[PDB]
């Protein structure tokens, strides 16, 4: 708004390591559902662990 | 005569009493007016048109005494 804030959440810095909030089901019988999540996130994860970023989750 | 030794202590005193007044009113009417604009720009004309408003009526009195302690300072003396 015409006002602004210096609050850490809003603005970027150096990327050193990231965090992964990961939903999944409790339960089984879905098809692939969790699959195809874990290995979407797994790819991206590798991305970031090849520049050398960890990843926590 | 004994005249000229009073009256311009007199009048000193009529306008630098006014002085006071005028200068502490308007620093403070002005200084929410500064804030007011700090908080919220692009509402500064409206801010300095209703200030300017206002600020005519702070000067009336400051404005009379300044008035008539010249009129005392010089006509009268």
């Amino acid at each position: 708004g015409n006002l602004e804030y210096k609050h850490p959440y809003l603005e970027d810095r150096d990327v050193k390591r990231v965090g992964y909030l990961v939903v999944s089901t409790d339960r089984g019988l879905a098809g692939g559902l969790n699959i195809n999540l874990f290995k979407k996130l797994l790819a991206e994860m590798k991305t970031w662990t090849d520049k050398g970023v960890q990843a926590d989750l | 005569n004994l005249n000229m030794d009073l009256l311009y202590m007199a009048a000193a005193v009529m306008m630098g009493l006014a002085a006071i007044g005028a200068a502490i009113g308007i620093g403070i009417l002005g200084g929410k007016f500064l804030e007011g604009a700090a908080r919220q720009p692009d509402l500064i004309p409206l801010l300095r048109t209703q200030f300017f408003i206002v600020m005519g009526l702070v000067d009336a009195i400051p404005m009379i005494a300044v008035g008539l302690g010249l009129y005392v300072m010089f006509a009268v003396a």
